[PDB]
């Protein structure tokens, strides 16, 4: 009974894990395409 | 033997829902407090 609990425990971990994983890849292609509009909103507030 | 091993496996079965009805209520029990003191958190953060 304890064996079951901690495989689906360890299954719910391993599903977090790829989810970590694939939205830490997903954070950093968000962050590469945020990047040039943090720029761009800089040189707009330098041109105003 | 091998008959009362399937009634065994079918009480194992019972046994897994009871183990699953008490995890479920950890489970609620843990995502209440843990909502109540996160909404409390983000109440006092908001009014602060």
């Amino acid at each position: 009974s304890k064996i079951n609990e901690r495989k689906n425990q360890e299954q719910a971990i391993a599903s977090y894990e790829a989810a970590k994983e694939e939205l830490g890849l997903k954070i950093e292609q968000i962050a590469q395409e945020a990047q040039p509009i943090k720029e761009q909103y800089d040189s707009t507030k330098l041109a105003l | 033997h091998q008959l009362n091993e399937i009634r065994k496996k079918y009480t194992m079965r019972k046994s897994t829902i009871e183990t699953l009805r008490e995890k479920l209520d950890q489970l609620k029990r843990e995502a209440r407090k843990d909502v109540s003191q996160k909404i409390k958190d983000i109440d006092d953060q908001i009014q602060q």
